[PDB]
């Protein structure tokens, strides 16, 4: 059984990381599977992509201060 | 299923698609649980099978000894085998995506090994040619140059790479003369 | 474990910071989730997959656009996730466009 | 009790028409050239509807194939016939490879009849364009066909305008190069007769 | 399990038609003769057939389904693999086999 | 990994060709040849056959080296 959960994780990581590269989404590699299990319990996807957003224009903004 | 298919195709007859000395590989009308339109787009691809069986009989016939004959005909026979290689690698690599994937289709596999409908038909065709005509010598050079002139973008590749095979040969042969 | 501790756990990986660091950045997300945590439409992957495909037809991508109805199709042949609408619609709103100029005719 | 075709039985009927070969309870009617869903099963009128609209396609895709797979063997068709027909077999490959996903979902599903509508809605305007541009082509050769071409390239339609001026690009490569030989060697290779320059011996 | 070992152990591999085509062959011969008998075949595995064939390119002269009659290497008549047609891999497990009785 | 026939066989091709292309010769060369022949007679037939067999592959050029 936990064989198998290991086969069918592995796989849908790579199907969603074939996903993510094919889409030009950006997303680096620590977005592997938390940010999603934290979607998979049923939260607001749009509050979701709202707030990565959010984290995202923060980050480019500290690094363009720190550069 | 698929495996016997990638058999058949691989040159292997089984019991569902079986080799007539006549028409090639085609698949046997009894075989249950396919829907019709299976039986008929695996009897479109079983019309491949048949060219190559034709292809690697002939093949094995003209070139296993070393009536027409020559190293020009050797060298035809090897071009041949050279350019269906590829298509022994790609029934390969869908045999690996077929394992890898249980949900696939056998229209997968049609869909991987169409572009080989267009080759092998000219092919055989430029074959059957050089056969009839007992094309001899250099008058295998005029006739690969001759179908070599046609307008099908993998024929002409396929038809360049075996001429300038035989070309090399004709050459070598000049090289020794000169 | 808990879902704030993975909303931390991700704002400091995104931050490149500690926790304590993005305290402030984690209150606005913490607000922010706290606004909405159910959705308010309705969930069907069919309209998302089709968005998908619009979008990569209008970033002249069909062929890409091909490799992601094959991808969905396997994705969901090999279905171990429940709740994929939700996933499909953060990837696209995480899309961007690298192959060509930013520039789009507004959809209705 | 009378057969009623499942939905999903409807829908791997269809895919298989559309795949050019028919189904088992729609089958090609050759006196319209076209699929007719059979009176023995009884479906909707709605259902069997659809599955003419769809049928179309298959209708519009043996067409095509027909003139492909007979219009290929003959070298006497020149080559701007041979290219225009390879052009042909590699939008059909596409398409198939779409019907093959299609058909490999269903599998795995082992999808609704207006779904499959919508997916083939696409497909129905290239394959469309695709069929008359051929319809209108048939009878020409040589710098016939390279007119021909040029000529369809007037559609307004921008999808049918990038496919027939990539056809035209693929078809003019050949065209091309007998005028660049003849530039440059001041040769001639034309056995056919379809280069525009005439050489009398 | 010794393949040499006259135990035939029938192991279903998978449920799945793709991996049971041979299963499914001897299926269709039952349905279609009501009176068809399966032939006794012992169940072999791919992974074993194709160490044997190795073994046989190897030079080994005592393999379970390739039988020597005769100075030629024949196949045994009664092996069957779950993935593999009879005729099929009869007719792949011969031309190997041609090649092996030359070794020989 | 995952070793399937087909594989096998598609690696092995060569060294099929090669062994192919050797029964023939072998056969030529030794089968041919009576055992009731001297041995210098027997050595004579099999040297002539592999001389001829050489001659004749030497024309094939690259795709037969």
């Amino acid at each position: 059984a936990a064989a198998a959960n290991l086969n069918a994780v592995r796989e849908t990581m790579d199907v969603l990381l074939e996903i993510s590269r094919i889409l030009n989404t950006g997303l680096d590699m620590e977005t592997l599977s938390i940010c999603v299990r934290l979607c998979e319990q049923g939260i607001n996807p749009e509050a979701l992509s709202s707030v990565i957003k959010e984290l995202r224009k923060a980050t480019e903004a500290l690094k363009a201060a720190e550069n | 299923m698929i495996h016997e298919l990638l058999l058949a195709l691989s040159g292997y007859p089984g019991s569902i698609f079986t080799w007539n000395k006549r028409g090639g590989l085609q698949v046997s009308q009894d075989f249950p649980f396919l829907h019709p339109s299976e039986t008929s787009v695996l009897n479109r691809l079983c019309r491949l099978g048949t060219d190559y069986i034709r292809f690697t009989e002939f093949i094995e016939q003209y070139t296993g000894h070393v009536g027409l004959h020559g190293i020009y005909l050797r060298a035809f026979c090897t071009g041949l085998d050279s350019v269906l290689q590829p298509y022994r690698q790609a029934l390969l690599d869908l045999e690996q995506e077929f394992l890898a994937d249980p949900h696939l289709s056998i229209s997968h596999i049609n869909y991987s090994l169409d572009q080989f409908q267009l080759l092998f038909p000219s092919v055989m065709v430029v074959v059957e040619q050089i056969k009839s005509q007992k094309i001899h010598g250099c008058q295998i050079l005029e006739t690969v140059y001759k179908h070599s002139c046609g307008g099908l973008p993998p024929v002409r590749s396929a038809l360049e790479k075996i001429l300038a095979v035989c070309h090399g040969v004709m050459y070598k042969q000049l090289s020794a003369w000169m | 474990k808990s879902p704030n501790v993975l909303l931390q756990n991700l704002c400091c990986r995104i931050l490149g910071k500690s926790e304590a660091d993005v305290a402030q950045q984690f209150q606005y997300a913490v607000r922010v989730i706290g606004s909405n945590f159910a959705p308010t439409v309705e969930r069907d992957e069919f309209l998302v997959a089709e968005k998908i495909k619009k979008e990569l037809t209008r970033q002249r991508r069909e062929a890409d656009a091909a490799l992601f109805s094959e991808l969905h199709r396997k994705l969901h042949s090999q279905g171990v996730l429940k709740n994929k609408w939700s996933i499909l619609y953060l990837l696209l709103s995480l899309s961007e466009d690298p192959r060509k100029q930013p520039s789009k005719v507004s959809g209705y | 009790g009378a057969v009623e075709v499942t939905e999903a039985a409807l829908v791997r009927d269809i895919l298989y028409v559309f795949q050019g070969i028919d189904g088992k309870h729609v089958k090609m009617s050759n006196a319209d050239n076209c699929y007719t869903v059979e009176g023995k099963a009884n479906l909707s009128k709605s259902l069997r509807d659809t599955a003419v609209r769809l049928a179309e396609l298959g209708w519009l895709h043996n067409k095509i194939r027909k003139y492909t797979d007979q219009r290929s063997l003959d070298r006497s068709f020149g080559l701007v016939g041979q290219s225009f027909c390879a052009a042909l077999h590699q939008e059909l490959r596409e398409y198939y490879r779409l019907l093959s996903v299609l058909h490999s979902q269903l599998q795995l599903e082992d999808l609704t009849l207006r779904r499959l509508l919508v997916w083939t809605y696409d497909p129905k305007m290239r394959l469309k364009t695709l069929a008359a541009l051929v319809d209108h082509c048939q009878g020409r050769k040589g710098g016939e066909l390279a007119s021909a071409v040029h000529a369809y390239t007037k559609t307004g339609d921008p999808y049918a305008r990038s496919l027939v001026q990539h056809i035209l690009s693929l078809v003019s490569h050949p065209v091309l190069s007998f005028l660049y030989r003849w530039i440059y060697d001041g040769e001639l290779e034309d056995t056919y007769h379809e280069f525009f320059v005439a050489s009398d011996p | 399990r010794q393949y040499w070992t006259t135990r035939s152990s029938k192991f279903p591999h998978s449920l799945h038609l793709h991996s049971n085509l041979a299963a499914v062959w001897d299926q269709h011969l039952y349905s279609s003769d009501p009176l068809y008998v399966p032939d006794d075949r012992v169940s072999v595995t791919e992974t074993q057939v194709i160490r044997e064939t190795l073994w046989l390119l190897s030079g080994v002269k005592k393999l379970f389904i390739f039988q020597l009659i005769d100075g030629k290497v024949a196949v045994r008549n009664n092996i069957m693999v779950t993935h593999l047609t009879h005729s099929c891999l009869r007719s792949v497990l011969e031309q190997i086999a041609a090649y092996g009785q030359v070794v020989f | 990994t995952t070793v399937t026939l087909a594989i096998v066989v598609d690696k092995l091709s060569p060294r099929l060709a090669q062994l192919k292309v050797l029964h023939k010769v072998f056969s030529t060369g030794v089968a041919e040849v009576p055992p009731d022949t001297r041995n210098v007679v027997r050595a004579s037939h099999l040297l002539n056959t592999l001389y001829k067999a050489i001659l004749e592959y030497d024309n094939v050029g690259e795709a037969s080296e």
